[PDB]
This record gives C-alpha cells, sequence and structure tokens, in this order.
C-alpha cells in the first residue's frame, strides 16, 4: 500500500521520456 | 538691459526661489506621474475610456518637468545657459507644449466625465476608439502649435552681466509681433477656450449630482464625488488662470506701450502652473481605492 | 522544477464571462461556452473561429466534445442537456436531442461515445442517457448535495463526481451503484478530473484547495495548498504525464501544481477575472484557460 | 436531400445556402471541366477564370438561395454544359461536396485517356501536376470527382486522402507532393465514368483532362 | 492557402454576427429575483421562470431560478431584486437571516440589492387591528420610535421592520454596494418604476467609481 506512491512515480519517470 | 532687469536677473527671485519651485515639482511629479503610467500602460488590463485620457495626461505632465533638471542649473548658476542653443528650445518648447497639452487634456477628462454621468447612454464599447480618436487629434495639434518654438532664436547673450538667457530676454520684434500672436492665440486658444468647456463641464457635473432627482441612498457617496469636482476645478482655475492672464497684459503693454517689466509677475505666476503638474497626480487618480490598489 | 507557459495564443470572441470550455480530441479543436448564449468552436492552431452555435439558454454551465468530433452537448440552468449535430449535411449546427429529466441544474456533462452521455446535476444525482431516444438508462443517486463535476476514465468504464457536500464518489457506469466513498474537504467540491491512469483522481474545492484520491486506498494521497492563497479552485486539469496539475483559482490565474511533490510550480496569470475552466489537450502539447474575463488563452 | 438545380441560374434548396462559398464549372460536349468563377460566403470575394476574367459576371443572393451567372459577350467558346457547384470552408470541411444537374498557374494533365475495367478488379487512376499541392499546412489540395454518363460529377477524394461522406469505402486516393493516385478496390458496375482531378492551391482551379473508364 | 483565406474569412463572418449579436444585448439590463416562498416574487412586477419589461426605452431581463451556488452565475447583473413578506414576523427571521447571506455573498460584494418589503397592506392591519404583537420575536421594538393618512402605529413598526435589514445593509456594504428598501403591495403598479429608477442610480454609482470621482 505505501509503494504505491513509488509505483506512480517511476510510472511518470518511465513515460516522462517519450511525452 | 534696464538697471530694474538686471536686479531681477540676478536678485533672489529667480536666482533663488524659482530653483526650490522647480526642484520640489521634479522630485514629486516625475516619479509620481511616473508610478501613474505604470498603472496605466502596465497593470491596467482594459483600455476604459477614462485611462486612455488620464494615461495621455500622466504622460504630457510627465514630459513637462522632465527638462527641469537643467532649469534647475539655469538659476543657481545665475541666469547662465551653458548647454547650448539646442537645448534651450526643446526645453521651452517642451515646457510650454506640455503645459499646454494638460490643458487640453484634463478639458478631454471633464467634458467625458460630463457625457457619461449626465447622459448614461452606456456605449463604451466604442468609445475607447473616440477617446484615442481625439488622444492623436490634440498631440498633433500641440506639435503643430510648439513648431515656432523650435525655428525661433532664444537664447541672447548680454554682455552687461556676462549670463545667457534662454528666454527671459528677447529681442524686440520678436516679442511684439512673432511672440504677441503665437501667445496671444496659446492663451486665448489652448487655455480659455478649454478652460470655458472644464469649468462648464463640471459645474453642470456639480448641478446634476446636487438634484433632488438623485436617489437618496447614495447621497454619502454622490457628495463625495461633488467634493472633488470641486478640488479638480479649483486646481485647473487657480494653476493656469494667474500665469495665462499676465501673459496676456504682459505682452499687450508691449506692442502698446513697450513694457516689459511684467514678465516679473508673470515668471513667479508660472510657478503655479508647474506646480499643477504634481499636483494632477493626487487629485485625478490616486484619490480613487482601487487606483491605490494597483499601485500596491 | 519551475514552469513557464506563455500564452501563445489569445482567442477572443466571447462577450461575457466564459463558463466551460472542452478539447476537441483531435488537440486542434475546442468547444468554449459563455453566459453569451454562444458554444464557439475554435481552431486552436489557427484561433479561427469553425461555428458559432447559439445556444437555447444563455446560463450554460458545461460544454462537451464528443470523441468522434460529431456532436457537442451543452447544459446549465435549463436543466437539459443539448446535443448538437456538427456534420449536419445542411451545413449548418442544429440540436439533435435535449436531455431533459435532470430535476436541478446541470453542472457538467461528458460524452462516453455517441449515444451514451453522462451529465451530473445540482439535484444531488447523476444520469446516464442514450441521445438517441433520450432516456435516462441510469441514475446515480447518492449525494447529499449539488454535483458540481464529472470525469471519465480513460477506458470510460467508470467515472467520478464531487458534490457541495464535499465528498468525491466514484461509479460504475454498466451498474449504477456508488463503488468509493472520498470525503475531507472542508467545502464544496468545485472541479474533478482524471489522472491519466485512470486509478486515480484530482479534486478542486471552494475550502481554497486541491487533494489527490487514490480509487485503492481513499485516503488523502496529497495535499495542494499554501497559506498565501486562500481562495477556492474552479477547475482542474492534468497533462499528460500526470506530473503536472494545473487548477484554475479565483484569485483570477491558474497554478501549475507537482502532482508528486505537492508544491506549486507555476502561474498562469493572464486572465482580468476569476479563471472558470482549464482543460489539457489530448496531445499534451497545448493548455487552454478560460476565465470571467471572456477570453480564452492557448498556453504552451 | 440537397439539391441545385439550374437552367444562367441556380437554384439552392436543403442546405445552409448562406453559409456555403459557390462554383461554376463548365464542360465542353467532350473537353473536361473548367473552373468558371467562385463567389464566397458573403460575397466577399469573387474570382474569375482567364479565359472569363471581366468578361462573365458573378452573383449571389442569399436571400433567395439563387446564384446567378451573365456572359457580357457570347462566343463559341462558351458552348459547354454549366454546373452548378456549392463548397463550404472551414477547419474539416469538404469543399466542392454537391454538384447541380447541370445547364446545356497550374497545369494537370492525365497519362490515360480510357481503360477496360471489370468487377473485382483493383484498378486504379492517376494524375500529374505541375506544382506541389503539399503545403505547409501539411494538406494537399487534390480533390477526386467522378462523372458516370448522364449525370454530374460527385465528390469522391478532398484533399487527396479524405472520403468524402456518402461514397462507398472502395475510393481511396493517395499521393504526395506532384504525383497522386487514386485507387478503387472491388471494382463495381456503378464505378464505370470518366475521372477528373482537381486542385485547390491556386486560382483558377485547372481540372484534368479526364480518363474515361469503360 | 487558398482554403485557409476561405477559413479566416469565415472567421470574420462568425466575428461580425458575434458582435452585432453583443451590441444588441448591452443594452438590456439583468435582474435576478430571490426571496422566500409566500412572497409577491411573481406578482409584484424556460427550466427557470423569465421576465422581460421595459422602461423609458430600457429594456430589463429579470430571471427567477425555481430550480445556493447558481448565485455565481448571476455576478455582473445590474441589481438583485430581493422579496420579503414583512407581514409574517415568525418568518421575517428566517428572511432577515436570508438577506445576510445575499448581501455579504462573496461574489454579490458589487451587486446592489433592491430590497422590496412586500405585502405592506398585511403588515398594516396586521398591527392596527392588535392582533399579533411584534415584540414577540423583536424586543428591540419596544424600544424603536419613528425619526419620519399614515396610522403613527403601522408606520411605526414599518420603518421598524426597513431598519432591521438597513442595519444589516450598512454594516458591511462600505459602499461597494447599496440596499435600496422599499414597501410596496400586490396591487401596486410603480414597483416596475422602481427598479428603473434604483438602475439608474446604481449605473451612475458605477461611472463614478470607474471615471475616479469616487
Ligand atoms: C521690449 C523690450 C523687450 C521685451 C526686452 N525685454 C525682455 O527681453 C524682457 C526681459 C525681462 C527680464 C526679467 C525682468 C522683466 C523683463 N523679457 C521679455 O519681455 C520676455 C521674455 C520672454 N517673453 O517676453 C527689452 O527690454 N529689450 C531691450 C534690450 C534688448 C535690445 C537689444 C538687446 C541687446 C542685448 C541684450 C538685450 C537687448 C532686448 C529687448
Amino acid at each position: 500500500v505505501s509503494k504505491a506512491a513509488a509505483d506512480l512515480m517511476a510510472y511518470c519517470e518511465a513515460h516522462a521520456k517519450e511525452d | 538691459v534696464d538697471e530694474f532687469s538686471a536686479s531681477v536677473l540676478t536678485g533672489k527671485l529667480t536666482t533663488v526661489f524659482l530653483p526650490i519651485v522647480y526642484t520640489i515639482v521634479f522630485v514629486v511629479g516625475l516619479p509620481s506621474n511616473g508610478m501613474a503610467l505604470w498603472v496605466f500602460l502596465f497593470r491596467t488590463k482594459k483600455k476604459h475610456p477614462a485611462v486612455i485620457y488620464m494615461a495621455n495626461l500622466a504622460l504630457a505632465d510627465l514630459l513637462s518637468v522632465i527638462w527641469f533638471p537643467l532649469k534647475i542649473a539655469y538659476h543657481i548658476h545665475g541666469n547662465n545657459w551653458i548647454y547650448g542653443e539646442a537645448l534651450c528650445n526643446v526645453l521651452i518648447g517642451f515646457f510650454y507644449g506640455n503645459m499646454y497639452c494638460s490643458i487640453l487634456f484634463m478639458t478631454c477628462l471633464s467634458v467625458q466625465r460630463y457625457w457619461v454621468i449626465v447622459n448614461p447612454m452606456g456605449h463604451s464599447r466604442k468609445k475607447a476608439n473616440i477617446a484615442i480618436g481625439i488622444s492623436l487629434a490634440i498631440w498633433l495639434l500641440i506639435l503643430l502649435v510648439t513648431i515656432p518654438l523650435y525655428v525661433v532664436k532664444q537664447t541672447i547673450f548680454i554682455p552687461a552681466l556676462n549670463i545667457t538667457t534662454c528666454h527671459d530676454v528677447l529681442p524686440e520684434q520678436l516679442l511684439v509681433g512673432d511672440m504677441f500672436n503665437y501667445f496671444l492665440s496659446l492663451a486665448i486658444g489652448v487655455f480659455l477656450f478649454p478652460a470655458f468647456l472644464t469649468a462648464s463641464a463640471y459645474v453642470l457635473m456639480i448641478r446634476m449630482l446636487r438634484s433632488s432627482a438623485m436617489d437618496e441612498n447614495s447621497e454619502k457617496k454622490r457628495k463625495r464625488a461633488i467634493k472633488l469636482i470641486v478640488t479638480v476645478l479649483a486646481m485647473y482655475l487657480i494653476c493656469f488662470t494667474p500665469s495665462n492672464l499676465l501673459l496676456v497684459v504682459h505682452y499687450f503693454l508691449i506692442k502698446s506701450q513697450g513694457q516689459s517689466h511684467v514678465y516679473a509677475l508673470y515668471i513667479v505666476a508660472l510657478c503655479l502652473s508647474t506646480l499643477n503638474s504634481c499636483i494632477d497626480p493626487f487629485v485625478y487618480y490616486f484619490v480613487s481605492h482601487d487606483f491605490r490598489d494597483h499601485a500596491k | 522544477g519551475r514552469i513557464q507557459m506563455r500564452t501563445r495564443r489569445t482567442l477572443r470572441g466571447h462577450l461575457a464571462k466564459i463558463y466551460a470550455m472542452h478539447w476537441g480530441t483531435d488537440s486542434r479543436l475546442l468547444v468554449s461556452a459563455s453566459q453569451d448564449g454562444k458554444l464557439i468552436i475554435w481552431d486552436s492552431y489557427t484561433t479561427n473561429k469553425v461555428h458559432a452555435i447559439p445556444l437555447r439558454s444563455s446560463w450554460v454551465m458545461t460544454c462537451a466534445y464528443a470523441p468522434s468530433g460529431n456532436y457537442v452537448a451543452c447544459g446549465g440552468l435549463d436543466n437539459i442537456c443539448s446535443i448538437y449535430n456538427l456534420k449536419t449535411r445542411e451545413g449548418n449546427v442544429r440540436v439533435s436531442r435535449e436531455l431533459a429529466g435532470h430535476t436541478g441544474y446541470l453542472s457538467c456533462c461528458r460524452f462516453l461515445d455517441d449515444n451514451q452521455i453522462v451529465t451530473s446535476s445540482g439535484d444531488t444525482t447523476c444520469a446516464l442517457w442514450d441521445i438517441e431516444t433520450g432516456q435516462q438508462t441510469t441514475t446515480f443517486t447518492g449525494h447529499t448535495g449539488d454535483v458540481m463535476s464529472l470525469s471519465l476514465a480513460p477506458d470510460t468504464r467508470l467515472f467520478v463526481s464531487g458534490a457541495c457536500d464535499a465528498s468525491a464518489k466514484l461509479w460504475d457506469v454498466r451498474e449504477g451503484m456508488c463503488r468509493q466513498t472520498f470525503t475531507g474537504h472542508e467545502s464544496d467540491i468545485n472541479a474533478i478530473c482524471f489522472f491519466p491512469n485512470g486509478n486515480a483522481f484530482a479534486t478542486g474545492s471552494d475550502d481554497a484547495t486541491c487533494r489527490l484520491f487514490d480509487l485503492r486506498a481513499d485516503q488523502e494521497l496529497m495535499t495542494y495548498s499554501h497559506d498565501n492563497i486562500i481562495c477556492g479552485i474552479t477547475s482542474v486539469s492534468f497533462s499528460k504525464s500526470g506530473r503536472l496539475l494545473l487548477a484554475g483559482y479565483d484569485d483570477f490565474n491558474c497554478n501549475v501544481w507537482d502532482a508528486l511533490k505537492a508544491d506549486r510550480a507555476g502561474v498562469l496569470a493572464g486572465h482580468d477575472n476569476r479563471v472558470s475552466c482549464l482543460g489539457v489537450t489530448d496531445d499534451g502539447m497545448a493548455v487552454a484557460t478560460g476565465s470571467w474575463d471572456s477570453f480564452l488563452k492557448i498556453w504552451n | 436531400d440537397v439539391q441545385l438545380v439550374e437552367s444562367l441560374s441556380c437554384s439552392a434548396s436543403g442546405f445552409a445556402f448562406s453559409s456555403f462559398g459557390m462554383h461554376w464549372v463548365r464542360q465542353a460536349p467532350e473537353k473536361g471541366l473548367e473552373w468558371v468563377a467562385y463567389i464566397s460566403s458573403g460575397s466577399g470575394t469573387i474570382y474569375y477564370a482567364d479565359t472569363v476574367k471581366g468578361r462573365f459576371t458573378i452573383s449571389r443572393d442569399d436571400p433567395k438561395n439563387t446564384l446567378f451567372l451573365q456572359m457580357t459577350s457570347l462566343r463559341s467558346e462558351d458552348t459547354a454544359m454549366y454546373y452548378c457547384v456549392r463548397s463550404i470552408y472551414y477547419y474539416g470541411s469538404s469543399p466542392f461536396d454537391f454538384w447541380g444537374q447541370g445547364t446545356t498557374d497550374i497545369v494537370m494533365t492525365q497519362a490515360t485517356s480510357s481503360v477496360p475495367v471489370t468487377p473485382g478488379e483493383s484498378v486504379s487512376i492517376s494524375c500529374r501536376s505541375s506544382k506541389s499541392l503539399l503545403h505547409s499546412n501539411g494538406n494537399t489540395y487534390l480533390y477526386w470527382f467522378l462523372q458516370r454518363p448522364g449525370q454530374s460529377p460527385q465528390l469522391l477524394i478532398y484533399r487527396m486522402s479524405n472520403l468524402a461522406s456518402g461514397v462507398p469505402d472502395r475510393f481511396s486516393g493517395s499521393g504526395s507532393g506532384t504525383a497522386f493516385t487514386l485507387t478503387i478496390s472491388r471494382l463495381e458496375a456503378e464505378d464505370v465514368g470518366v475521372y477528373y482531378c482537381m486542385q485547390h492551391l491556386e486560382y483558377p482551379l485547372t481540372f484534368g483532362a479526364g480518363t474515361k473508364l469503360e | 492557402s487558398a482554403e485557409d483565406k476561405a477559413a479566416v474569412e469565415r472567421s470574420k463572418m462568425i466575428d461580425r454576427n458575434l458582435r452585432e449579436d453583443g451590441e444588441k444585448a448591452r443594452r438590456e439590463l439583468k435582474l435576478l429575483l430571490l426571496g422566500t416562498g409566500e412572497s409577491g416574487k411573481s406578482t409584484f412586477i424556460t427550466g427557470i421562470i423569465e421576465y422581460p419589461f421595459d422602461l423609458q426605452k430600457v429594456n430589463f431581463h429579470m430571471f427567477d431560478v425555481g430550480g445556493r451556488k447558481w448565485i455565481q452565475c448571476f455576478n455582473d447583473v445590474t441589481a438583485i431584486i430581493f422579496v420579503v413578506d414583512s407581514s409574517d414576523y415568525n418568518r421575517l427571521q428566517e428572511a432577515l437571516n436570508d438577506f445576510k447571506s445575499i448581501w455579504n455573498n462573496r461574489w454579490l460584494r458589487t451587486i446592489s440589492v433592491i430590497l422590496f418589503l412586500n405585502k405592506q397592506d398585511l403588515l398594516a392591519e396586521k398591527v392596527l387591528a392588535g392582533k399579533s404583537k411584534i415584540e414577540d420575536y423583536f424586543p428591540e421594538f419596544a424600544r424603536y420610535t419613528t425619526p419620519e393618512g399614515e396610522d403613527p402605529r403601522v408606520t411605526r413598526a414599518k420603518y421598524f421592520i426597513r431598519k432591521e435589514f438597513v442595519d444589516i445593509s450598512t454594516a458591511s456594504g462600505d459602499g461597494r454596494h447599496i440596499c435600496y428598501p422599499h414597501f410596496t403591495c400586490a396591487v401596486d403598479t410603480e414597483n416596475a418604476r422602481r427598479i428603473f429608477n434604483d438602475c439608474k442610480d446604481i449605473i451612475l454609482q458605477m461611472n463614478l467609481r470607474e471615471y475616479n470621482l469616487v
């Protein structure tokens, strides 16, 4: 439950490279 | 030159009193009108018709005093002009050009307010164009009447005093046929007629705001405007009637009597007119609360 | 990092307060609504006006763009969600259907697709319609206050609504019951939008704060507020990334918020009045903003 | 549904005539097509062909939904079938959508005069131009029309790739810059006719020669 | 770009109509009606009730939202019209509370409120006959005295009721917006002129503020 924020951060970081 | 003029040209009147008057006008007029243009141009989000005339008036009053830092040095040095003939022509041209421009833009506000307050027909969308159209027709007219102040030699050297007078001393011919008509038309045409509208416009506004037809619920706020109309109209009249009245008398006696002694009275009476350049921002712009909010 | 955007276009032509604005699915066409009574289609790229649609009722509060681009919707105090056909053979724009049935004003309308639109109203209920017949296929009662906004999931399988009761409810589109309860706001919720993942949504309330709710926890994930901002949020939108959160305040300027750092990172102060609507393109290369000043602004 | 009747005058019904800019296109007994004139919505702008510039006049009056064309001095060159064509210009609109029944500079050419066709084929049509139709917008202002025997031309493709409304999926235009093609997959009986290509980058709107499918 | 110029011409055609519609609606003044039930809201003068009327060649558009947060939509109206039943003392405090919410509303701080204390006849007879005593609900009425045919007792009560609302008005208005109380009946035909004169003064206070005379 505490890792949801980290998961969303990783999602954004992976997506940001191809915004 | 006459012995009396020597005392005037070297006495404490022009050597001491005037430089103080023009120093305070510059120090409290340039930044005050400077902030006024800051709001009207930068922070004002819309070109409301009142903003058009008030912005131009702030410009006219601001431009009138920008050359006073040259006039302060003129008097402390004993009415000695060291900056050459070129700058004396623009300092006279800007001084009377903008001072008479302000008379016109404060006539635009007085008549602009009259139409709005007395006839609230409400077509303010299209009147923003008329304000700019009328505003340009005044700047062009001021330029067309300021030409004689640039094409005419002003600086005269007096050997008896070792001083150069930018405007105080001129030849008889100029002051008797050339300037007797340039300045008579300037005072009669650019002050006396605009003063008729401003005086007429504001007394009609007071008559309407004092009428019994107004709703008694706004009496407290309706009588605050009444005091501001008198403040605006009083500053207009007492600051420009003296100098312009002595100008007609000064040049009238020169043509008919050759009497040039009145110029001493005129220069002191002209101190009121320059005082108005710094009075206006505290009477037109900084009276309303909303404008002060934008300033902060 | 700081964000600065420079009002690349200014869309002028609305003569009253703008209230809603929706981007086309192509990220170039744009529909906006104002109290003027006109629903204007804008060419964002060239600032041209494609259509000007006269609304029957000028008290419009919401506008929508059909994902296919064939239709737009408008709703407000007239209690009706009107549907307009943009691809009429006759060349003009005409109403295709009027979705009467709401007992209060409509605050948000959003097409799921053609022949299916979900609307929210001040009568404390949302309704999922079909435009072919104009009958509420489902109703979503459960709010104790006026519903203010809607946000459809990327899969359009769920939608989230916020109400004046300071609560946000997720709804099962195909079953009709509320599936999640979110609360924490101290005043009316005024704008709702979906994080692009579809598993989260951001709420903008009149208590002068935005907040992020995750459907899996329903807890206070992040709180976007500051001591110097003491006015409510009128619209909320997300960037394509989801790292950037935009919100239109009543202090006359939108604020860009880092959705993860919870700290403000930009301001879009270009309006003289309350910012009412705010939305990011599907392409992510533009950010329109409408306000009561009566001008829309494309920010890039 | 939409109707344009002619007898010159053109009568419009079934569509918002005031919102459409109108064209005149004429056709000699067999010489292809030629854009006689053009008038925009509100009569704001008017264009003419070089062959009738100043000699012909185009006028339009919205309230009665009627379009006019008048000739100052007739010549033997003007004997032709005259067509009333509507066009509306906004972001995604399709100009040259509807043609009337008819009343009795970029150069474009067609390398084919006529070919035989049979149902079930995948015939393709070709056209050439003297300039690159691909504009900086990314649009390519090429148009396709099909004139079946005894029938007015009908729009098939606008801007070289967009399928017109009411036209089957069979037709599919393509091209790039100067070379263009029109694919007809699953050729059917009603596809027999003369195919015309058009440009809209600059006026006059020059037509192609015309490929007669048999 | 040829088609882009026809689109740019279209936008100006749209803009021309948009401007021509704005100038028609700019001269018509919007009014909002508020009030509790059993008041003469609908008599003293779509999903929400409308009422247009014109006095002295000035058009008014009056709104009554039967179906508050929609109040935000009526920001920048000319004047709010608030109607309250002065006869019903029991509900008067509830109406007094309602007027507090409207007057100190965040989005109505510049909108003047035209207050109608309706059905003054019912107030006159209610205290003239002495059937009910106002002091039950307003103990301070025992201390109030009138500062200004009209029976002295009803006038004393009449002005006390107004004073309660005007005290609410002047406590926070600060001159940005002004309340204009009135007394009227269901038979009073002059209720329309009261709004007309009051809107003239509401406009004047707007010109004074925006022309720096205040
Ligand atoms: C009709 C007289 C004429 C007006 C002139 N007087 C002025 O210049 C006064 C002076 C002003 C000073 C302050 C006290 C009040 C008087 N200034 C205006 O009047 C004035 C200034 C602007 N607008 O007006 C004047 O006395 N002579 C006589 C001497 C003179 C002739 C040849 C000559 C050679 C070298 C040096 C001076 C001269 C010039 C002309």
